[PDB]
């Protein structure tokens, strides 16, 4: 404030939950609480299990695009190979209706 | 016969479209990768009848922290989660940072769900983390003025 | 209030020379302090340790 | 699943849906026992590996289970008389039914 | 499905577009930068239906003071807007103080 | 803030993160092009069929 | 002709690292030890294991990893017991009054 | 409106049914209540089940 | 064999931008109720309005 | 609206978009000529039984 004076207004909580990987995504970067993650655990930054918060800067995304653009290589050459046992069996099939 | 490699076609469309939903992130404050899991589908005989798609895993590891120098960007380090809630009073959790003070003076991410918190009460303002959080508002309320109690 | 811890200290190892000065070299003790979880990991030969 | 006679056919056809009144029913109309009620507002319905149904209701913390669905087998699975509409009803040559939970 | 890629493609382009358009006021005073912030899209499955754009974020930091020698311009420090108004009585705010 | 008399405020964007960001776009929309054409190579192998 | 069987082929396949901490592969020969909710016995070579809501090492399908628990304070590897669904509890760790320094 | 002033003119209803399925679809990207899919029930959207 | 039914898949679809104002997006469950002339109620996820 | 002088209003067509709108659409016309081929087959068998 404009007396030389400090106020608090709140602090952020945090979230931690048993298995995050149970985490329901609903958009907008956004995760749900479900039973398969367990109860949310609510605390303080910096304490427990909880890690320090970053002010002043943004967490940027883990997507790796050198590891995607190749991945993508090999979905797609296994894709290609399913089509090609799809068509073999349609030829199977082809040969006995022909009879 | 036909199922088995229906099934196999199946996986791989997933699977490329795990990949590309993961490439359109690419830049995408607090997210975080997926990848596809597969198991087989052995039903009594040996042949193997196929494969499913046993669920999508994130990867909850840590992107970079980049400096934007906004006093409004708070990036999680290590584990942890941004608690929100929406206008229903559903509970939602998030890791992005790109937070905003609206027109009512709470803090609320890009979409407008309101960061949570403990709040303070008491003169002075102290935060009593028996309660349950709440909603971080930033009033313009002036500051009155405390007479002199000890010196 | 609480019970005062009664243990075994023991010098031994310890030795009298002509080094520089008197000086420790190591100290350790079996007891510690609560702690809750914080992290945990499954090892190479296979132990899950919790820290 | 339970026939409008009110005596009980089986099926294994698993594609269910839901009346009017919100309870589980056959695709073919016929209301599948255990009576399994799905209330208006649920959001996601999960069908557990031993048949436990629950759901989840918006602004409940957690989920609410709503039945318990069961297998039935016979000693004679050929001995079973089709009636249609994917049913099989039990008769003296497909013994008698064994109701038990999915897994057990 | 076509979607993800083809959301994904939009986002580039707008972001790219929002590049271009900073770069092109770098000399222009009472300029404030923009950024693209996106959101993803997920609906019911967990493929990640694609992206979106959640808006553009504008930075409203202060930018350099660059003297002039003329008495009608006048720069604006720390927090506050100029208040204009046009000729059908609307009101307006701007960083910018080239007056005349 | 007070104001500074005989001066202007000059634009806050920096040319050099400007150029950098244009640079990793440029990269992000040509991997989601080789996305898209992924999926193109796809439906075209199974319209082959 | 008669369809004599069907042989799998054990060989060792490719590592590939993943970054996960409950993640885990098996070099050479040997595998996991799961166990179904009915209490049916499973070995499984897939290392994909997630922490579930009740604490316990799950895979992807549900299966508890099994495994020596521990006993006693400090705890060990009780090599001599029978094999128990791995567990990792987050209770409040007690202190230990020292007794030797 | 001009004088910056807003006037809200309506809120957009959403219909929910027991059973979406037994909606018959009358073309037109269009559907029709039926005796399968129930009555509807309305509501306001991001609301409860909407 | 019989034709059991015709069974919808009523799964959201993706939520693609346009940029026009008049038209509105479903997420979640919920359908859009309409009347025509003869004061017919129906129901649409079609959210092009003009 | 206001009314600039000087200045044309250039269209609002953006090339990429439509050039992806053209690639889906040519896939969605080939999977139909494809329905329109597995059509063709049927009749044919049905007619020369």
């Amino acid at each position: 404030y404009s007396n030389e004076q400090e106020q608090v207004l709140g602090q952020i909580v945090l979230a931690n939950f048993a298995n995050n990987e149970g985490l329901a995504s609903q958009g907008d970067n956004v995760w749900a609480a479900t039973q398969a993650s367990g109860v949310a655990l609510l605390g303080t930054a910096g304490s427990g299990n909880f890690g320090k918060l970053t002010n002043g800067a943004l967490e940027a995304s883990n997507v790796d695009l050198s590891k995607e653009l190749v991945n993508m290589i090999v979905a797609q050459r296994n894709y290609q190979s399913n089509a090609q046992t799809i068509k073999t069996q349609d030829q199977i099939l082809n040969t006995l209706v022909n009879l | 016969s036909f199922s088995q490699a229906v099934s196999g076609l199946n996986a791989a469309a997933t699977n490329l479209d795990v990949i590309g939903n993961n490439i359109a992130n690419s830049a995408t404050y607090g997210f975080k990768s997926g990848t596809a899991s597969f198991a087989d589908m052995f039903a009594g005989s040996k042949v193997g009848l196929g494969v499913k798609v046993a669920g999508i895993t994130q990867d909850f590891t840590d992107g970079t922290t980049t400096n934007t120098g906004r006093g409004l960007d708070v990036a999680i380090s290590q584990n942890g989660f941004f608690r929100l809630v929406d206008s229903n009073g559903s509970v939602f959790y998030s890791r992005n940072g790109q937070f905003k003070l609206d027109e009512n003076r709470n803090l609320v991410n890009m979409q407008g769900m309101q960061l949570t918190g403990y709040p303070a009460t008491g003169t002075p303002p102290t935060i009593q983390q028996g309660a349950n959080p709440a909603p971080i508002t930033i009033p313009n309320t002036l500051m009155a003025a405390k007479s002199t109690t000890t010196a | 209030g609480a019970t005062a811890a009664t243990f075994s200290l023991s010098f031994l190892n310890s030795m009298q020379q002509n080094t520089g000065a008197n000086n420790i070299v190591a100290t350790n003790q079996n007891g510690y302090k609560p702690g809750d979880l914080v992290s945990y990991q499954i090892n190479n030969d296979g132990t899950v340790v919790g820290n | 699943v339970m026939l409008p006679d009110g005596t009980s056919a089986y099926t294994r056809d698993g594609s269910f849906q839901v009346d009017q009144n919100g309870q589980l029913v056959t695709a073919g109309g016929f209301q599948v026992q255990p009576a399994i009620t799905i209330p208006a507002n649920a959001l996601s319905i999960t069908i557990g590996r031993d048949g436990v149904v629950s759901v989840t209701q918006q602004g409940q913390a957690a989920p609410v289970q709503v039945g318990q669905l069961n297998l039935t087998t016979f000693m004679n699975d050929t001995g079973l008389e089709s009636i249609g509409e994917n049913l099989y009803i039990e008769t003296q040559s497909s013994g008698a039914p064994n109701e038990s939970t999915p897994g057990l």
